Formats: C-alpha cells, structure tokens, sequence
C-alpha cells in the first residue's frame, strides 16, 4: 500500500507483525523473514550475534521452501538430512515466541524478560543440535531455554 | 534335447539353452544331468557346478546355495542365490576366512551359533577346494 | 471462564489435525465432541448456567464414547433433565457465579447419572 | 535331516550363510559390485 | 476474487506443477532401473514357478488354513497400486472365510496394513515397512519368508496377491498359489519325481517360497515405479491446464484493477 | 508473475491445510516418542 | 571474459535442474555433476558488505572454481577456501596478479602457473 | 456488481443460476450453495424437510471442499470416506437436475413435475446409500426415483 | 492487453525469434512452430508449397513430443519409424538455417539467397527420404540442397 511503502523509508528498522504466524498462535507475531534493521552486521553487533541470526532466517527459509515438496510427498518421504531441517525450524518457531507481562490477562503465564546472551545462545544450541531429543512444544511461550528443558521434563513426567 | 535354464536373482547365465552335460552338487551329493535324466527336486550344496556346451567346452560357475528341478520334459532348472565365475575369487580372502572359522568353531558359544560356523566352514572349504 | 479455559485449548489443538494413532485420535474425537456442542437452534438462547452445565458435560470426558449425531439430541435432552430436576444446582451456580467444588461435585454426579440413563 | 537343520535353522537361513560367504570371499574390485544388491532393509513390525 | 487472491493462488499452483515435474523426472529413473533389473529376476521367478506349473499340485480341497500375502508398498501418489492390491486381497479372504477357512493375512509395505486394518485388522500374522524406499533384494524376500516361516502359523495352503507390470502404462494385479510341504508330499504328480524323501522336499519348499516372494517384489516395485511416473505425470498436466485458466483470470483482473483505479481518479478530478 | 518459494501454506487453499495437517501429524508422533523416550531415561537416570 | 563465458552456461545449466537439488539422488550422475558444479558455483559469488574485490582476483577465484578445482569440496566450506585462498594468492603470487592485471588476459603461461597455485593450495587444505 | 449486489437484500428466496453447472449440461443450472430462502426454518418446513435439504447441502459443500485436491491428484489420493462422499455428492448434483416441459423442443425429454414428498424421498434415500451400486448417469434429466432406477437397469442391459 | 489486441488485429503475419534455438547454434533463431502467417492457405502460396510446410510442422511436432520420451524411456526403446522421423527431424532442423551474407564475419561462410523452388525442393526431397543416406552435418549452414550434397561429399573426402 502507498501509506506503509512509503514509511518504509523512514525507520531505522522495522519488525513487521504477521496475521499467518499468529494465527499458528506464536506470539509476539513478528515475521523473522520481514522484519530488518540497520545495526544488523558484524561490526555493530558481534560476529556470533550475526551468525546465529543470518543462521535463524536461512534455516526459516529452508523451511519455507520445504513445505512445499511437503505438500505433495507427505513428511515420512522426505529424507534425512531435511526431517532435521523441519523439526529444527519448527523447534525454532516456537522458541522465537514468548510470553509477555502485558498479556497475562489471555496466556495466563507469566511474562518474561530475555536479556541478549540467554537468546543468543539459546537459538546457537538449538541450531547446533543439542536439543533434538526434547519435543518441539517444550518450547512455546518459554523464556530462556533453560526454561524450555525444564517444561519439556515437567511434560515428560506428567505424561 | 535339453533345456537348461541357470539363473541367480540378479544375473542369468543360460535361458532354455541347448546344453549336453551339467554337472551340479546337491545335499544327497554330486551328480550329472544328461539330455533325459529321471525328474528330481534337490538343493544345491556351495559346490562349483560345471556346463558342457552342445560342443565340447566347459564353464564352470561356483554356486553357493539353491535349487535343481529336473522335469518330465528334461528341463532343467538350475536356480542359485549367488552364482560366480571361478575368475571373480581370491584364494588368500578365502582361506584366511575358513581358518578364521575354524578359529571360531572352538568357541561353541550354542548349537545355532555352531551350526552357522560350520556352515561358513564347509562353504569356504568348498571355495578353496575348487579354487586351489 | 473456568469452562471455556479447557474448551478454548482443546478446540485450538484440534484445529490443526482436522484435515485427517490413539492418542491423537481421541483429541479428533473429543474436537468433533465439542463443535456439535457448539451448534444450536434458532431464537433460543441459553442461560449461562445451562451452557456452563453442557460445556462442562462435553469438556471433562463425560461424551468422549456417545455417538456424533447423538450429541445434538443428547445436549437437548440434559438440558431438560437438569431444567427438570435439578434447578437448584443451577441456581447456585449462576447467583454464586463461579462453580464451586460441591457444585462440582453435583455436575459430576447429575452429568454421569444422565449418561448412563440416556445410551 | 542335516546338522545345521538341528540347531534349527532353515534352507533360507543356510542359503543366507553360503551367498554371505561367498560375497566375503570375492575380489576387491567386485566387493563394490555385489555388496549392493544384497543387502536387506526390511523390517518387521509386532502385531 | 481479488487480485491478490488469483496471485496467491497461482504462485502456489504454480509451485505444485513444478513439484510434480520433478517428481515425474525422478520417477521415471527410478523406473528405468527397476525395469532393467526386473529383466533377470523375471526368468528366475519362472522358472521358480516352473515345477508346480508343469507337475500341477492341487491342494486337498479339506484343508482349514490359507495364508494371503498381499505386496505393495510404503509410499502412495501411485495410482491405484495400492487400492488393487487391497482390493484383491479383500476379495479373495472373504471368499474364503465363506468357506469357513481360518485365513491370516501378511502386508509387505504400511499402504496395505492401513488400508486393511479396517476390516481384517485381527487377521493380520505379521507385516513389514520400509518398502520401496530402495530397490528390493533377495536378502528382502529371505527376511520376510523367515518372518513367515518361524511365526508359529502352519499354513496348508496360499496366495500372494501383486502387481505384474505389463508395460509402462499398465499393470495386472495378478495372484500366485504356494503350497505346503504337506500338500506337496501327498499330490500324485509327484510320484515320478526322485530322491524325494520329506526333508529335501521341503527346504525346497523354503527356498521356493523365498524365490516367489522376491519375484513378486520385484514385479510390484516396477509397476509401482511406473505408475508413479504416470500420476505424476498427469497431475503436472493437469496443474498447467489449471495455470493456463489461472493465467487468463489473473490478466482479466489485473487490467480491471488498472481501470477501476483510473477511472476513480479522472472521476474525482472531473469533479473538482 | 513468478513463484515464490512456501507459497503452497500462503495461498490457504486445500493444499495448504493438507500441509499444516499432516506436518502436525508426522511431529504429534514424533513428540509423542520423544516424550515416551525423556520418561524411560528419567527412570534409567535415577539409579 | 574468458572465466565468466564458461561461468555463465555452468549456472545456467545449473538453474534449469534446480528443482532436483532436494532430491539430489535418484538421478543420474549427469544431473548430478550439474547440479554439484552449480552449488559451488553459486558459493564463490556470495561476498560481503563493502569489501569489493579487484579484477584479477575475481577472475583467479572463478578460475579455480569453474576450471574444477572444487568440485571434491564440501558446499559449506568452499567459501572460506575462497578468503584463505584469495589471501594467499594476495601474499605470495602478487607477481602473477601483476601480469593478469596489465595483460588483461590469461595468457597460457599465466594459465598454467594458476593452474599449479590452485592444486598446490589446494593440496594442503 | 452493485446491482446484483443491491438487490440481493429485497428477495425472500434467491435462485443463483451459474455457468458452471450449465456448462455441465445439468439444468436448471442454479447453484445449490448460493440459492437461499427465508422459510428454510424446521418450523416452517418440518424436520425432515430440513433435514434432508441440509444434509445435501452439507455433502454438496464437503464435495466443493474436495475439489481443490481432486483435480491434480485425481481421486486416487482420497480416503475411502472421501471417495464414497465424491460419489453421492455427484449422484446429488446429477438427481437435483431436471427435464422441463417448456425445454422439449431443446431437449426432447418429456417435461416432468416431481411432487415435493417424492423429492424428500428421493434426496433422503441417496443421503442414506440405498442407491451405491447406481451410476452416476443413471440420475441424469429424471424425474422421481423411480425413473432414476428405471434408468439404471435401462443401462444395465 | 489493448496494445498487443490492437495491434495484432492488423499482422498478416508472425516470426517468434527464440533464444533456445541460438543456443543450438541454428540461425536466424526463426522458431519454425510459433512462426504463423495468414497465408498458409493452399489457395495462396500454392498445394505443393502448401503440402511441404505443413509435412515440415507435422514432422517437427512429432520429434518435439518424441524429444520428451527419449529424455524419459530412454532412444533404444524407439520403432525403426520414431527413430527414422527423430532422423529426418534433425535434418530438417539444421537445414533451416542458413549463412547470412550480413553476418559473414560471424560465421565466415559466404552468404547465400535460397529462391523459394529450391527450398520447396529440397524439403520435399528431405522428407520423401531421398537423403536419408546423408550425416546431420552436411545440412548445417548450407543454401540450396544441392550444395547440402556437396558438402556430404565433401566431407568424406
């Protein structure tokens, strides 16, 4: 439209808000494949910082691209080095959202502040791997992952 | 006349061929099949069965396992689950596996355990017999 | 609120597995349970006791083995029943507003009484 | 009867011994030919 | 719709069409291999066949069990591979359960376990998955006769139900009788048949069995292989004679936009 | 126009829906096994 | 001229067999080279915010990705081969940069000694 | 358009006649998803009434939905519920067509009047299955049931 | 769209220069099947001239369909008559084009001005199979026939 094309120009960086990711129920909606800024590079924000978030959006994206051979074959066709890819992406997904103090009132849970290094390694472990072993559900509406293993044993033992 | 039809699950060697003498071994034992043999069923024992072309030449294929079907109308069907010609073995691979059987039969860890050594025994002593 | 907490989740989980295990299969069941709760006449509201009552029936379990096409009947029927039988309980719901554990414990026993008089 | 049948086993589970056998006992070159082709991927599932 | 509906919609059309391009592309060489490895398997299947076909063995017809091997695959998108196989297999288990034969039932590939765990879901004996994903092998049709034979189910007699592959556009789902030892023993033809005695008798039994089963392997996964070729085929014909109409509408909408958006402004000017 | 890349899920159409099912399917078993497996290596864990 | 010519019909055989690139197997190994000459291809054109690279540097790296020197590389790591060899290049053989530079062409002699710094650094990865 | 759309808001009872079904030959063309009444009330028009004109509605909807699949995937990829709602959903869009007496010269068929319990009855044993084995055609340009069975063993020989 | 629509209401006639015919090395890049004219009308250009264009398109279609099935089931499972067409299609492929007295520094080969008769000959030879005695070749960059001949002989020389 006009009107948000033409602020597109006027901001130092711009976190677009999605209806589809909302209506998957991840909350904050913002769509990591829109949403850019102008401190995004290595020499402003650290190497790590910049690998692990170029690292996010490609993985997201493969993704994106996936679903649609998914459309088709099914998801038990797909091979082995791509199952990772999906439950991984999903697992991020999930983890991007959080629950925040002004929305007790419709989640109910409790917000929660992240500071920079808790998500910075939070997102480097689930990309490298290291939680393939727990479902992807441990972590919606979870702070820190710390806190997604622990919600992750608490459904296992109430299972 | 004879129809001789040699096969494995991957390759086949003679289909409703016109062959004189096959020589094949068996469970019961050795024996030759000529152009009316008597109708036999038999399962081969890992031996080397030998062809003899309506002219006079030999071929020779080391067979491991299968079956023999000799029928009223002297078709013969020889089936093999692994056929090879005596070019594709090594002698060395082969009896270093029999002794490392041998090796293997002192420890009868059970009599199925004792039985698959004695079996990969006897088929590598076969494959060194015909070989060497 | 209390109802709907439950109904709400369980509607949301079996959104995304409607285009169709065990465990699974008994979400579908109990999503298929709740949306022909949902339905309803036309010109006849409900007071919000009866749909406390009929929401809470569906979402604690107690029409999980009932037929489909018997729950549009079924709800019509317990509403009666309870409208019928059992006003007081209804009553003390709606003035105490929030469904205490023996007014609980009386949805339970007039819930369980009704199915197994109903087949 | 045979000693192997004793303990058992099947002429399937014999024919599996002697073909296993005879692959092992191959050249290197036709290892890399007849290694594919035999093996199995099955599996089987509780009923 | 509105054009940003029509664009939605052939952006994804138009992704699902390229999707079964490539599936076709793949298939057709997963075809081709099969088709040429099926050359010898197919002889050697014969001539398994050949002695029950020219000593013919009639089962006893006052037997009680049967067994009914149904062989297909894990992966659909393949046309009616699977639905024929299963159908057959239906048919031919009520008719004998018509007969009050206590039938059992082996899947070889999870297509056909699921579209019979319906009706028949107890009569299953043991199923198997993992199918179709590579090119089967003997060492395939070795394990499932041992899973047969070990299950402690004496069979008296049995059909295996599969897809023989006339050529690249059809197939007949065709049905092979096995016997049982104790069949085979007591059938006349088999008097003229020598050093026969009931122990070589019937570890060529167990060896014809696993021949039969690998033969029918083989047999299903290049008819499988060419039916995928052609249901994808045809769905990539089918998403361009959609894209082709999908196309058109999206230009129609596209000048209507530009239009509409003209005229409103010459009108709002006009009026001032 | 062209096509994108995920445009299967924007569209929303039949094919869309039949994604997001399938994929919930395919992921409720997996957690499920993985559930099944954190609870049996709690249990191996404590002693 | 001479490296892109060859470069260009590399990529665009490679984006007419692109769809396969998931399945990657299944196929025969023409498609297959294709599309594993693609990849690397399209890893050495990835580049970094203002850091452009001269003439003759492009051109020694779209040497040695396109002459073959890569295609026994796993896709990943092909970019940093790119920025150790690149500095290499700049450290050692300055010479032969010089003579590409001026010459502005890729004489044989010139061809052959970057044939040989390609395999030996490549050697010793 | 602004006219069609303005005036959907006077009528009790719209009749959505559409290309796409007369593109089909059935006739009349009118479009069972879009035509609507205000005296499609179970009080109005009894239970079975409604019943009946809902559960076609239902299918009819079920069948659009499956559309989308259907036409790349064929339908060789649908469940055997799916199949099964395909084949009454087409035996419904056929039966619900039908010959006019004014529509002779076009189409020869003698003009039919289907009094409306033989049109509840016909609709209710369709939903029900009693007629599975039929084809298709057998439904096309009838009048009551009967003359859809009459027509189906017509074909059957 | 209104300018195209306008404009091709007035083309007596259409030639589609295409990029994937210049890759194949066959110039002009004239693609011989989305080339149209309005005079294709045996009553215009003649019966004969008529007769030979259309055996030129109805042979190049089949070798366009059979292309996708020697990508597919492979050349060795084509009849003697598939691969006989494949044959002639290829010959007449690369005898469409020609050397172009403009673009003589290109191709290095003198130009040459083909009159109509001879192209109607030496199609007609082409497809009644006189030349199936002759390498691909020897048809790529050559004017009249007669000179597609020479440069055969010449080629086995």
């Amino acid at each position: 439209d006009p009107a948000p094309a033409t602020t597109f120009a006027h901001l130092d960086a711009t976190t677009v808000l999605s209806r589809a990711i909302a209506e998957l129920g991840i909350y904050p909606a913002v769509d990591p494949l829109d949403s850019t800024s102008r401190i995004m590079d290595p020499n402003i924000v650290g190497s790590e910082h910049y690998d692990v978030a170029r690292g996010v959006q490609k993985i997201l994206q493969d993704y994106k691209s996936l679903q649609d051979i998914i459309a088709i074959l099914g998801m038990d066709e797909l091979s082995e080095e791509d199952k990772l890819t999906v439950s991984r992406a999903r697992k991020i997904q999930r983890f991007l959202s959080q629950p925040f103090q002004v929305a007790e009132v419709f989640t109910g849970h409790l917000g929660k502040l992240v500071p920079l290094k808790e998500t910075i390694k939070g997102f480097q472990q689930i990309l490298a791997g290291e939680y393939d072993h727990l479902p992807e559900q441990a972590f919606y509406m979870v702070g820190p992952i710390e806190e997604a293993v622990a919600k992750a044993d608490k459904l296992a033992e109430e299972h | 006349q004879m129809s001789f039809t040699f096969a494995s699950p991957t390759q086949v060697f003679f289909n409703s061929a016109n062959v004189r003498q096959v020589d094949v071994p068996t469970q019961t034992g050795a024996f030759g099949i000529l152009a009316a043999h008597v109708p036999t069923l038999q399962v081969l024992r890992p031996g080397l069965v030998v062809v003899h072309a309506e002219d006079g030449t030999t071929s020779k294929y080391f067979v491991s396992s299968g079956s023999v079907t000799v029928n009223a109308d002297s078709s013969v069907q020889l089936l093999a689950e692994e056929a090879v010609t005596l070019d594709m073995l090594d002698l060395g691979a082969a009896k270093a596996n029999l002794e490392k059987a041998q090796s293997e039969l002192l420890g009868a860890a059970d009599e199925a355990t004792r039985a698959e050594i004695q079996i990969r025994i006897e088929a590598n002593e076969a494959l060194v017999k015909a070989l060497e | 609120k209390q109802v709907a907490g439950t109904m709400k989740l369980e509607l949301a989980q079996y959104r995304e597995v409607a285009a169709f295990d065990a465990a699974t299969q008994q979400l579908l069941s109990r999503g298929v349970r709740l949306t022909e709760l949902l339905k309803q006449g036309q010109y006849s509201p409900m007071a919000i006791e009866e749909q406390v009552a009929v929401i809470y029936a569906g979402v604690r379990g107690y029409l999980d083995k009932l037929e489909p096409s018997k729950i549009t009947k079924f709800e019509n029927a317990f509403l009666s029943h309870v409208i019928s039988q059992h006003q007081a309980l209804l009553g003390k719901i709606r003035t105490d507003g929030k469904i205490s554990e023996e007014s609980d414990a009386k949805l339970k026993e007039i819930v369980t009484n009704f199915l197994a008089g109903f087949e | 009867v045979a000693y192997w049948r004793q303990a058992g086993l099947s002429y399937i589970r014999y024919s599996q011994i002697c073909a296993k056998a005879v692959r092992d006992a191959l050249k290197t070159e036709f290892k890399a030919n007849a290694m594919k082709t035999s093996g199995s991927t099955i599996k089987i599932v509780k009923v | 719709a509105t054009l940003k509906d029509i664009t939605r919609r052939l952006k994804s059309i138009k992704n699902i069409q390229k999707i079964t391009k490539s599936m076709k592309m793949v298939a057709a060489a997963k075809y081709a291999r099969a088709e040429r490895e099926l050359k010898p398997a197919r002889v050697y299947g014969v001539g398994s066949l050949a002695l029950y076909e020219k000593a013919d063995i009639k089962t006893p017809e006052d037997k009680k069990k049967h067994l009914i091997i149904g062989v297909s695959s894990d992966r659909g998108l393949c046309g009616a591979i699977h639905s024929s196989v299963a159908k057959q297999m239906k048919s031919e288990a009520a008719n004998l359960a018509a007969a009050g034969k206590e039938v059992k039932i082996i899947g070889v590939g999870d297509k056909i376990r699921s579209i019979l765990h319906r009706t028949h879901s107890d009569q299953f004996l043991v199923t198997f998955k993992e199918v179709g994903r590579r090119p089967p092998t003997f060492g395939d049709a070795s394990v499932i006769a041992l899973e047969l034979l070990n299950s402690g189910y004496e069979f008296d007699e049995g059909s295996i139900i599969f897809n023989r592959f006339r050529s690249v556009i059809s197939y007949k789902t065709e049905e092979k009788p096995i016997f049982s030892l104790d069949t085979i023993s007591s059938a006349e033809s088999m008097s003229i048949y020598d050093d026969i005695d009931a122990d070589v008798l019937r570890n060529y039994q167990e060896y014809s069995l696993a021949n039969i089963i690998y033969y029918s392997l083989k047999e299903s996964t290049t008819s499988e292989q060419s039916a995928r070729m052609t249901a994808m085929d045809n769905a990539s014909k089918n998403a361009s004679e959609m894209i082709d109409k999908l196309t058109l509408t999206f230009n129609r909408t596209r000048q209507a936009v530009i239009t509409k958006e003209l005229i409103e402004i010459i009108s709002g000017a006009a009026a001032l | 126009v062209r096509s994108s890349a995920g445009a299967v899920r924007d569209a929303g159409g039949a094919f869309g829906k039949r994604e997001q099912a399938e994929e919930e399917r395919y992921f409720r078993a997996r957690a499920k096994e993985q559930l099944a497996a954190l609870k049996k290596h709690h249990e191996n864990e404590i002693s | 001229k001479q490296v892109a010519g060859t470069m260009k019909l590399e990529l665009a055989q490679y984006r007419e067999v692109a769809a396969f690139a998931q399945f990657g197997s299944d196929l025969d190994a023409a498609t297959q080279q294709l599309l594993s000459r693609g990849v690397r291809l399209t890893e050495l054109l990835k580049q970094g915010q203002y850091s452009p690279m001269a003439i003759e540097e492009q051109v020694a790296v779209i040497y040695a990705g396109v002459r073959g020197y890569l295609d026994k590389l796993e896709p990943s790591k092909i970019t940093k081969f790119e920025n150790a060899f690149l500095s290499h290049v700049i450290s050692q053989h300055q010479a032969l940069l010089g003579k590409i530079r001026t010459d502005g062409k890729i004489s044989e002699e010139s061809d052959a000694k970057l044939k040989e710094i390609v395999t030996n650094f490549l050697a010793g990865f």
